[PDB]
């Protein structure tokens, strides 16, 4: 498969620098320019620059001149962007992508948080009604993912299996800490005669948590 | 630097209708304009290149047009899946630049929220904390109000609300409201109440547990 793999998240102290990676596979790495773009919530895209993996040839957005530097490693087939002298203005999602008219593709983007604040694993609390048979034909279960920093966390149910009827709500910052919740809706034929288990990962703290939803 | 501007800022159209998104460039960019579609919790996808060339795979209902300084994305018959932020960018001159995006939403039939309430877990209660959570799911339109009651009395401090983006399948919205208290305020009350106000009902939808 054509893939451009970027790290999910990066937390970095302000004033420091960071090396964003974009690891390519599924195509001939050296035949396509790599574009780096910046995306902040409610803003449009900002183009940082582009680099030719064949020779390292580069073109930058003057605006990012003193801020970003593009490199490539042909043997790892990996593009890198270094960001220096980080400030809060830098916190954003960063993407690498190929812009060909016959071949347009985007990494998942890395969420950059620049903050002096230390990383705090989430607490995760199962949400059961609980009891039984209430109400309609299905049941709504959920998980409360609370008190963490920085974004993001990823929430799945039954390790991806349960993708039907999931709602994961946007994290909200309440006092230098994020909280989000997620709900799943399943027929009462499954639950609770099956495992229903929410899976939560917090990249920044390398936290992994499974919480089975138990009745009552 | 070339500045791109889109219109409208946001809109909602009914499934089946024709939708028109515009994009103005501060100077001539010939036809070097692309349109990107960015659906919720997803990376952007190329819809149109060279102002009018459908990227391989793109459904026919998406047609790009325009030249010079004025460009248009037309969706001949919107489908619920077309919910998204649409972006246009020029690739004529460095640095490459993008407009501020147009947020397209889908209009659907009014729909009442499924309301469901949850008491704090024993896990949390042991830590000193107590969050009570209420899911108001799959309603429309987006406008909704939640009210918390403790033994009959509205509670105001300590509540946090979050709304999902519109859903690509059924065009509805969902919301989460969490009331957070201390363990020993929570135990010191019996009745906990989630009260939803929506245009689908003249009376609020109440959900409640005791204990």
């Amino acid at each position: 498969q054509v893939k451009l793999q970027e790290s999910g998240a990066e937390l970095v102290k302000p004033g420091a620098s960071v090396k964003l990676s974009c690891k390519a596979s599924g195509y001939t790495f050296t035949n396509y320019w790599m574009h780096w773009v910046k995306l902040r919530p409610g803003q449009g895209f900002e183009w940082i620059g582009e680099i030719n993996p064949s020779n390292g040839g580069s073109n930058y957005n003057e605006k990012f001149k003193r801020k970003a530097t593009l490199t490539v490693d042909k043997s790892s087939s990996t593009a890198y962007m270094q960001l220096s002298s980080l400030t809060s203005e830098d916190s954003a999602v960063f993407y690498c992508s190929i812009w060909d008219s016959y071949f347009d593709y985007w990494g998942q983007g890395t969420t950059l948080t620049v903050s002096s604040a230390k990383t705090t694993p989430p607490s995760v609390y199962p949400l059961a009604p609980g009891s039984a048979a209430q109400t309609n034909s299905m049941v709504t279960l959920g998980c409360l993912v609370k008190g963490y920093f920085p974004e993001p966390v990823t929430v799945t149910w039954n390790s991806g299996s349960l993708s039907s009827g999931v709602h994961t709500f946007p994290a909200v910052l309440q006092s230098d800490l994020y909280t989000l919740s997620s709900s799943v809706t399943v027929p009462s034929s499954p639950w609770p005669s099956e495992t229903v288990t929410c899976n939560v990962a917090h990249p920044a703290s390398s936290t992994k948590v499974d919480k089975k939803i138990v009745p009552r | 630097n070339i500045v791109m501007t889109q219109s409208p800022k946001s809109m909602s159209m009914s499934v089946g209708e024709r939708v028109t998104l515009t994009c103005k460039a501060s100077e001539n960019v010939v036809t070097y304009v692309s349109w990107y579609q960015q659906k919720p919790e997803q990376s952007p996808k190329l819809l149109i290149y060279g102002a009018s060339n459908r990227y391989t795979g793109v459904p026919d209902r998406f047609t790009g047009s325009g030249s010079a300084t004025d460009f248009t994305l037309t969706i001949s018959s919107v489908q619920a899946e077309d919910l998204a932020d649409y972006h246009c960018g020029q690739g004529y001159s460095y640095p490459y630049t993008f407009g501020g995006g147009t947020k397209l939403e889908i209009k659907r039939a009014d729909a009442a929220p499924t309301v469901s309430i949850f008491p704090p877990s024993s896990e949390q209660l042991t830590s000193g904390g107590a969050s009570v959570v209420c899911f108001l799911n799959n309603f429309y339109p987006k406008d909704i109000n939640v009210k918390w009651k403790i033994d009959g009395s509205e509670r105001q401090n300590g509540v946090l609300n979050s709304w999902t983006d519109q859903d690509s399948k059924d065009s509805t919205y969902s919301m989460s409201s969490t009331l957070t208290l201390t363990k020993d305020e929570y135990e010191r009350h019996n009745s906990y109440t989630c009260e939803a106000t929506h245009k689908t009902s003249t009376s609020p939808i109440v959900k409640s547990f005791n204990r």
